[PDB]
């Protein structure tokens, strides 16, 4: 989707700091993270039923520049960007796939991310 | 659901 919206209110903060140079940082290193760099190309993959299933695509690339161009008011806002991410994954793909897997151990270390983040301040 | 095939995991 969009990576700016003049309707939506956006600032910095320290926490969206933290997700930039922390959260996004940390997972883009990870050799799981590759098929979520860019938005899910359904043509490439021939993957037809895509769109059909999911209707609010995300992908780490566009989460990366959202945060550069201070499209988020909140880390929360940003957090919710990661799960739709996440869970557009699980809906679309079938439970035994790889990609649940990769997925699985990303949001984790997510997760564990958020957990240390920084007091608003 | 077609899916994306592996991805040798």
């Amino acid at each position: 989707p969009e990576v700016s919206n003049p309707s939506k209110p956006g600032r910095k903060t320290n926490q969206l700091q933290y997700m930039q140079n922390v959260v996004v940082k940390t997972l883009w290193k990870h050799q799981f993270a590759w098929p979520f760099y860019q938005p899910v190309d359904a043509i490439k993959l021939n993957l037809p039923d895509y769109h059909k299933i999911i209707k609010n695509p995300m992908d780490m690339g566009t989460i990366k520049k959202r945060l550069e161009n201070n499209y988020y008011w909140s880390a929360s806002e940003c957090m919710q960007d990661f799960n739709t991410m996440f869970t557009n994954c699980y809906i679309y793909n079938k439970p035994t796939d790889d990609i649940v897997l990769m997925a699985q151990a990303l949001e984790k270390i997510f997760l564990q991310k958020v957990a240390q983040m920084p007091q608003e301040e | 659901v077609i899916g994306k095939g592996g991805k040798n995991i």
